[PDB]
RNA sequence: CGGCCGUAACUAUAACGGUCCU
RNA sequence: GUCGGGUAAGUUCCGAC
RNA sequence: GACUGGGGCGGUC
RNA sequence: GAACGUCGUGAGACAGUUC
RNA sequence: CGUCACACCAUGGGAGUG
RNA sequence: CAUGACUGGGGUGAAGUCG
């Protein structure tokens, strides 16, 4: 174990908890009226079973009504069982060549069970990079060993991979940001 | 018992349970049908029946039966409900007036038009 | 019940649009037609105008009341006798509503602003009125503005409206120094001395400027009058003169078969020259003697014409123009009686829609107070309250008599602005709504779902489209540019995908259960079926167990619609069962239960579905210069033409354009066509998207 | 006075199953 | 921290988890 | 123990 | 001053918490 | 037969709130 | 008497897991 070797490593486990993170916050069904309410629902086209950008586009004027353009007048349907549903539940309106959507609930309150457990999820992927931190910090240990690297030395490059980490988390905090502008939409 | 014992703690007698929420001893109550659902009878029988949940007048919500052979109701039409329960579905003891309110009536029937929503046909 | 007959009765109407000062004219007329106002003010300005301040103003006119504005002989200019006015309409476009005004009203005055001209909204009403023929006059209001001379005012009529128009009155001053106008007819010249009426009338010079103006303005009468008569046309030709009896002879022929559009001038607004107008309407235009009739086709069929004449002796018929709910006992319905009598606590037949109704209390409403009455005969107006299906335009008539009497029903096109919910909160206020629209107004248009698809709204009159919008967002709230329009639909998924295998092979759940399916999805044509659906066994009972491929099959089904698709359920696809495996001689419930899940689970993820939109059939007629902005309307709203033909004033664009494109389709044509489009919104064909209407809406937008 | 993994009807959770060491 | 309450708005406070 | 871009930790003698 | 978690054989310590 | 999932129905307890 | 984060047991259902 040399530093060079368990950054690489780091840099490729730190990131599949920072994709469990992104995952973690997308799927709630977010924020009931959301571009990532819509990916509970893979549309499935030319025989594949494709994520939800080839067929469909979404953008929001306001957090209590969604809409969801899709370029022709078959797409808007089969993006149209994603708004529905009953898990990511909304009672759609054609207005474009896209669903302007008006909410059941009573200004919503659906949105805000699911916004609670996103925004908690996030911090469970969070704490899974802290968790690989510390499993970089363990070689990090052994490294030190090998190295000849003392205990302050070795604390100083945990603290440099916590560092690492929380760049993570500042693009776990953006991510989240991104979905939140989903939410307010 | 004996007389004594009467005397004392006559004879009881019974508070009759009128199962029907929609009470204040009426024939009917006005609602205005909160959705429209197709539940699954008991374990003897089969077959989606029609029903839908109905906001009284006097607030008392329940599900009311839509009997006949086409329903036409809305999620905001409103119907008149009247009694009989129903056995498949249970909870589901009342029925939707037909021919009433803003509601609707069976097609094409030309039995029994009292009940259902038929009035001399074709002639 | 009347004592002056048919002929002293004057169905007249004042067709006059807000440009000529809307408030002023109204409450000015009210004043000026034969008193329905308080004994005497005439003299001085303010005076006047102290009835209104005491008790109610606006409406329509029945007027004789015998204590002002009159006139010295019977019916020589003003009154002696009754003079209805009954209003006509001359805003924006014309409608059938527009025509349907015109024809209670006998005879029209047709009220321009002088500075304006003729505005677009008089124009394109003029053309269309006159194919279904109504006799006009021109009264040039607003003689205290600008084009207070026959010059200005004349050009536009001829030009913007496409009617013969021509002098016979000279104006004395313009603008704020108007305070006369010559009457070259009885050949006096009028200045008025009160900016309300004109009491103490001086009888004026015509200053020399205007002198010539006003002997060209004299020799244009004449011209105009021998066009009337083959004999007159010889004398005008060689130049012998045509007499005051012979003008008379001429005027009152060629407004009543709509050959011309007499000028005639006075502001409403200075309040000089209205009245000497308002005595030629009484002496020129139509009366209840040359329309006594009302001519209808029966009921039953189409099968014979039947003709209605005035007389007591005959039976009752009259036709219903308006509706207002009265909080007094409800709906009023005013009518105009045609034929025959009745009396309150009679039955009366709805003899177009079919209905009995019962005719409870009968009302006249005058202009300033509400008086209840027991009968009306030939010729009387009035309003029944309470009738079971008499409506605006709807038929009245005796006890039981079929006769189509409505020549274009209550229910109207559907030309609406779009009132939207956002939060359930608007919801739950627009049901509210939607639900005291209705019982007011059944001629109201709404488009709807449940919870959402909500509404579209139309109106059914001038005032009527804006007030029903304006109460649905201002009063009861509405967070506007959501929701608008129901829909419906089926699926029409296509797709080879050779592949999804559902395989159970465990324990679970009871005894041992297997169940395996794989199965092919393959195209099956976009049909407009809703049930969808083939199904083919290449593999039948050695795949799944031959009793039991359905119940395997049925689960799979109702579970498939479920399942990621569009909403709409799996229709209009083919499935091949080709393989599987199982116990093929041995099921359960269980097994086939099982089978189904986990058949299902791999199920939904692979095809490709197709689908339709819903496409409206968008006809919209503007003025001619808008065949652009029609165009440009379509761009914005992705929409497009399929044939443009002209039509009169305007041109008939045959647009179609997605039902689901509107964004308050009314709002915003009349933004991208400058004010001066209507539409009808029906519904045309849900679409696949064809190459024609995705091409071309396509090709306007971009 | 423990861990790692797979798992039921929209997800999420997993009563359930497995497996390593006490 | 999250939910609830009080507030026009409550990193404190009170009731929960 | 010292060296040490204060010293200490680290590292080196 | 005192305490919890954590670090240290320990004196004590913390870019932790608590009165 | 009893947990333990779910989904509805009514109901006891509750910082307190009206 | 109405109501409340949360919480307890009861009842149905469709019947799943575990015995």
């Amino acid at each position: 174990m040399t530093l060079k070797e368990l950054y690489a490593e780091t840099r490729s486990h730190m990131q599949k908890s920072l994709e469990v993170l992104e995952h973690n916050l997308a799927g709630l069904r977010t924020g009931r009226a959301n571009p990532a309410l819509l990916l509970h629902l893979k549309v499935e086209y030319y025989g594949a079973h494709v994520p939800l950008n080839q067929i469909a586009t979404v953008t929001a004027p306001d957090p209590r009504t969604l809409v969801v353009q899709s370029w022709d007048q078959n797409a808007l349907k089969a993006i149209e069982k994603a708004i529905r549903d009953s898990d990511l539940g909304l009672n759609p309106s054609n207005k474009g060549d896209a669903l302007y959507i008006n909410i059941p609930p009573l200004t919503e309150e659906r949105r805000k069970d699911l916004v609670r457990a996103v925004r908690q999820y996030a911090e469970e992927g969070r704490v899974a990079i802290r968790n690989i931190r510390r499993e970089a910090l363990d070689k990090l240990k052994k490294l030190a060993k090998e190295l000849h690297l003392s205990e302050d030395e070795t604390k100083r490059a945990e603290a440099e991979i916590q560092k690492i980490t929380d760049e993570f988390i500042a693009k776990a905090d953006q991510l989240a940001e991104k979905k939140e502008q989903e939410i307010l939409g | 018992a004996t007389v004594n014992q009467l005397v004392r703690k006559p004879r009881a007698r019974k508070v009759a349970k009128s199962n029907v929420p929609a009470l204040e001893a009426c024939p009917q109550k006005r609602g205005v049908c909160t959705r429209v659902y197709t539940t699954t009878p008991k374990k003897p029988n089969s077959a989606l029946r029609k029903v839908c949940r109905v906001r009284l007048t006097n607030g008392f919500e329940v599900t009311s039966y839509i009997g006949g052979e086409g329903h036409n109701l809305q999620e905001h039409s409103v119907i008149l409900i009247r009694g009989g329960r129903v056995k498949d579905l249970p909870g589901v003891r009342y029925h939707t007036v037909r021919g009433a309110l803003d509601c609707s009536g069976v097609k094409d029937r030309k039995q029994a038009r009292s009940k259902y929503g038929v009035k001399r046909p074709k002639a | 019940a009347r004592t002056t007959p048919i002929a002293r009765y004057r169905n007249i109407g004042i067709s006059a649009h807000i440009d000529a000062g809307k408030t002023t004219t109204t409450e000015r007329i009210l004043f000026y037609t034969g008193v329905n106002h308080k004994i005497g003010e005439v003299h001085d300005g303010a005076a006047t105008m102290d009835w209104m301040e005491q008790e109610q103003e606006r409406g329509i006119t029945i007027t004789s009341a015998a204590t002002t504005a009159f006139w010295s002989g019977m019916a020589k200019q003003y009154e002696p006798h009754r003079i209805n006015i009954i209003d006509t309409p001359g805003h924006v476009d014309f409608t059938i509503e527009v025509e349907r005004s015109m024809r209670v009203l006998d005879g029209a005055v047709m009220v321009y602003c002088a500075v304006g001209g003729v505005q677009p909204q008089s124009e394109t009403v003029w053309r269309q009125a006159n194919k279904y023929k109504v006799p006009r006059i021109a009264f040039v209001n607003k003689m205290d503005r600008m084009g207070a001379n026959f010059l200005k005012v004349v050009n536009q009529i001829k030009t913007r409206l496409g009617a013969n128009p021509v002098p016979l009155q000279l104006a004395i001053g313009a603008e704020e120094h108007f305070t006369g106008v010559v009457d070259l007819v009885k050949m006096k010249a009028i200045n008025w001395n009160d900016a309300d009426q004109g009491v103490t009338f001086e009888y004026e010079d015509i200053p020399a400027d205007m002198v010539e103006l006003a002997n060209e303005w004299h020799q244009n009468l004449i011209e105009s009058a021998a066009e009337a008569s083959e004999e007159l046309m010889e004398k005008y030709l060689g130049g012998e003169e045509l007499t005051e009896a012979e003008i008379k002879g001429a005027l009152r022929q060629r407004v009543l078969n709509n050959e011309i559009i007499l000028v005639t001038c006075g502001s409403a607004f200075k309040n000089k020259g209205v009245q000497a107008m308002l005595d030629a309407v009484i002496d020129y235009l139509p009366s209840p003697v040359d329309v006594p009739a009302i001519n209808g086709i029966l009921d039953d069929g189409k099968d014979t014409p039947a003709e209605r004449h005035a007389s007591d002796d005959e039976p009752f018929s009259a036709l219903a123009f308006k509706i207002a709910t009265d909080p007094f006992v409800g709906n009023l319905t005013f009518f105009r009686v045609y034929s025959g009598v009745v009396n309150s606590g009679d039955t009366v037949l709805n003899s177009v829609k079919a209905a009995r109704e019962r005719f409870g209390r009968i009302v006249q409403m005058h202009a300033n107070k509400r008086e209840e009455i027991k009968e009306v005969r030939a010729g009387d107006i009035a309003a029944a309250i309470g009738l079971k299906d008499v409506t605006t335009g709807d038929t009245l008539c005796d006890p039981d008599a079929p006769i189509i009497l409505e020549r274009m029903e209550f229910p109207e096109p559907v030309i609406s602005i779009a009132v939207e919910p956002k939060t359930k909160a608007d919801q739950e206020k627009m049901g509210l709504a939607l639900g005291r629209l209705a019982k007011e107004d059944p001629s109201f248009r709404v488009w709807t779902d449940e919870e959402s698809n909500q509404t579209i709204i139309a109106g059914m009159g001038e005032l009527h489209l804006d007030i029903i919008v304006d109460r649905m967002k201002r009063e009861f709230n509405v967070e506007a540019n959501v929701g608008k329009p129901q829909v419906a639909y089926r699926e029409t998924i296509r797709q080879k995908v050779t592949d999804v295998e559902g395989k159970h092979a465990k324990q679970s759940g009871g005894r041992g259960q297997y169940g395996h399916v794989v199965i092919d999805m393959y195209p099956l044509e976009p049909g407009s079926n809703p049930k969808g659906y083939e199904f083919i066994n290449d593999i039948k009972g050695g795949v799944i167990p031959g009793e039991y491929i359905p119940a395997v099959d049925k689960g799979i089904q109702e579970q498939l619609k479920a399942g990621p698709l569009a909403g709409y359920p799996v229709v209009d696809m083919g499935i091949r069962l080709h393989f599987g495996s199982y116990h093929d001689v041995d099921s359960s419930e269980l097994a086939f239960k099982l089978a189904a899940s986990i058949a299902f689970k791999e199920g939904f993820k692979k095809a490709k579905p197709v689908l339709l939109e819903p496409i409206m059939k968008v006809e919209v007629e503007t003025p001619e210069e808008n065949t652009g902005d029609v165009i440009g309307d379509l761009s914005r709203r992705r929409g497009m033409l399929k044939g443009q033909e002209s039509e009169v004033t305007g041109v008939k664009i045959h647009a179609e354009v997605p039902l689901s494109e509107m964004f308050g389709y009314a709002t915003q044509l009349r933004s991208l066509t400058k004010g001066r489009a209507s539409y009808t919104m029906e519904f045309l064909k849900y679409d696949e998207a064809p190459s024609n209407v995705a091409q071309a809406v396509i090709e306007a937008r971009g």
